[PDB]
């Protein structure tokens, strides 16, 4: 969505707290979540659509264990398109 | 079998002599010998020096057929994992003496590898002794 | 056959000085018939589970312990257990 | 299988003569390794042709030494031709790879999603082969999740293992799994101090979906090509606490994109006809 200097990333929400206790049906449970891992907008963004539906499509994180990590950009393609396109390959001119 | 004297003394202090008990009949001669046990990758040939004489002390007339020889090892190679590859080598030569009686004698060590990665870093010998009528021998075997 | 033994046994009587070897023995062991194994003093006993009425043949390596010599043939009795007066008388020249 | 010709094609009777050895090891002199190897075990050979140009240099190895510590990896080759009435001769010089790695098994990065979602199995295709890149025939290897052998499939005749994998029942967070040939028979000898034998990890990772219900497509390895309408494919699972039991039948959109343009759009209605899931083909009608 970056491009040509222009973000059009729209702001995080807010996040949570890392103290929360709640139980639901058996023991007693404290929040936690994985930076590293796979949302739809995280699907979108990569091919450049935009929507704005009110529904959820963010996950929510949790505070302590935001995105930090350098910057993950592997080759993210697998690129053949190049340049010179010659090797050796000496079969000098044989024919009239 | 084993058997054994065990005797208490006044402070109750034991001595065992053990001993064992096997019926035998005294055999055979003298043989001696003095490897140097200790060679180098840069050693040309086996120089030798083993005697031996009778139970009487004068030499015996007789042969030497020296065994000396040695596998490379296990050996697993080089194309991903295990699986032993091929096997190795040996040897089969001789002595002689008795006139005065000795060999001396040498061992040609080029025939061998060298420094390669064949080998298991020790050699294995094995002696023998002839007589004329009394194809009896001694025995004798080790590593360098 | 019939009727008279369901087991039999051989020993077989060394000479000077020399010996059978254990990697031989148990690499024999997992034979056929071969109930039971012993090594005694110059004598080995094969405790075999029965007798066939064909021909059985079991060979073993035979190191050197003592190198003295003389030139003598050694032998082999073989019997049964259940009576033990039926057996068989055998010998064997050395191989120097 | 060599042959030579003249310039406007013509055979080229005369004596061909080939060399080809290399040094042992070579590793330092000195304090390094003074006298060790020789200066290379080397052969000489020659043929003749003239029928209307050709060669079939057979090589006996044998005599070289397989195996040992005598190696680099790579015989040097050397060809040179004469001609008859001309004594000029022509050479060519090349190196022959000796390989170690028989055979060697590969993830497909057409295939292989990362990302992956509960009770949908995830798909596992890896190709093996030997050598001079060849189908391998029946061979059976092995699926180890964490440290679980779970796999031990057999090929498809040509190396091309693909694996089921349930996925229910897992909250995990890394999960690398990998893939193994085991297999104590094969002319394979360990050497680079890695794997005693063929193995292939992928580290993979959990997509999020609040509810839970998934939905996957269908990758393929080959071209589409114009005006062919086919049926691609996906599968879906639809947890309880989605639509709203009672209703079903959902609608599944469907959306292209050329390179910039929003093309071809399309909508499919689907019944629910069993429990919770599915799969479908998209009847997509491909254009220039």
């Amino acid at each position: 969505y970056n491009y040509g200097g222009f973000n059009l990333e729209e702001p995080e929400p807010p996040c949570e707290d890392p103290n929360t206790v709640i139980f639901c049906k058996g023991r007693y449970y404290l929040p936690v979540s994985s930076s590293t891992e796979g949302d739809t907008y995280q699907n979108l963004r990569r091919v450049g659509l935009v929507l704005g539906t009110s529904s959820k499509i963010r996950k929510p994180v949790v505070c302590g264990m935001e995105a930090k990590f350098s910057v993950p950009r592997k080759s993210s393609g697998e690129s053949d398109f190049g340049s010179s396109l010659s090797n050796g390959h000496v079969e000098t001119l044989r024919k009239n | 079998g084993s058997y054994t004297i065990t005797a208490e003394g006044e402070s109750c202090e034991s001595a065992r002599q053990g001993f064992t008990v096997d019926e035998y009949i005294l055999p055979r001669f003298s043989v001696i010998v003095d490897p140097p046990n200790t060679i180098s990758i840069l050693d040309d040939i086996l120089t030798l020096n083993v005697s031996a004489i009778y139970t009487y002390g004068q030499p015996v007339p007789g042969s030497v057929t020296i065994k000396c020889c040695r596998e490379a090892s296990s050996y697993y190679g080089r194309k991903g994992n295990c699986f032993k590859g091929n096997r190795g080598i040996c040897t089969n030569i001789t002595g002689e003496l008795g006139p005065d009686g000795a060999f001396y004698g040498v061992v040609s060590l080029l025939p061998f590898q060298m420094g390669q990665s064949g080998f298991q870093m020790s050699l294995g010998v094995a002696l023998t002794v002839t007589e004329e009528g009394t194809g009896i021998q001694v025995t004798h075997q080790f590593f360098i | 056959l019939r009727n008279e033994t369901n087991m039999v046994i051989i020993d077989i009587q060394m000479l000077s000085g020399y010996q059978a070897d254990y990697p031989s023995l148990r690499q024999l062991e997992n034979s056929q018939q071969v109930s039971k194994t012993e090594e005694q003093d110059n004598h080995v006993f094969l405790y075999l589970n029965a007798v066939p009425l064909k021909t059985i043949q079991l060979s073993f390596k035979v190191l050197i312990g003592s190198r003295v010599l003389n030139v003598k043939s050694a032998s082999v009795y073989v019997y049964d257990y259940y009576e033990t007066g039926e057996n068989g008388f055998a010998s064997y020249s050395q191989p120097c | 299988n060599v042959s030579a010709i003249y310039t406007y094609g013509q055979p080229v009777p005369g004596s061909v003569t080939i060399k080809c050895c290399r040094e042992a090891s070579s590793y330092y002199g000195r304090k390094g390794n003074c006298f060790k190897g020789n200066r290379g075990i080397c052969t000489n050979i020659t043929g003749e042709l003239g029928p209307d140009g050709a060669f079939y240099g057979v090589v006996s190895l044998l005599p070289f030494q397989m195996g040992q510590s005598g190696f680099q990896m790579s015989l040097g080759v050397a060809l040179t031709v004469t001609e008859e009435g001309t004594g000029i001769q022509v050479t060519h010089q090349f190196f022959i790879m000796i390989t170690s790695q028989l055979a060697t098994l590969i993830f497909d990065y057409d295939a292989l999603k990362e990302f992956y979602k509960r009770g949908i199995p995830y798909l596992v295709k890896v190709i093996l082969t030997d050598a001079n890149d060849n189908p391998m025939a029946n061979e059976q290897v092995e699926v180890e999740l964490a440290g679980k052998t779970i796999g031990a499939v057999l090929t498809d005749k040509e190396g091309r293992a693909e694996y089921a994998i349930d996925t229910s029942s897992f909250v995990q967070e890394n999960f690398t799994v990998v893939v193994s040939y085991e297999n104590p028979h094969q002319c394979y000898y360990t050497e680079w101090e890695g794997p005693d034998f063929p193995t292939a990890q992928h580290f993979v990772m959990r997509f999020y979906s609040e509810t839970g219900s998934f939905l996957d497509i269908q990758g393929s390895s080959v071209e589409l090509n114009c005006g062919q309408v086919h049926n691609i494919s996906v599968r879906y699972i639809l947890s309880l606490d989605g639509m709203g039991e009672g209703a079903t039948t959902a609608t599944f959109y469907y959306l292209a994109m050329s390179r910039a343009k929003i093309v071809q759009h399309g909508q499919r209605d689907v019944h629910l006809n069993q429990s919770k899931s599915g799969l479908f083909n998209i009847g997509l009608n491909v254009t220039s």
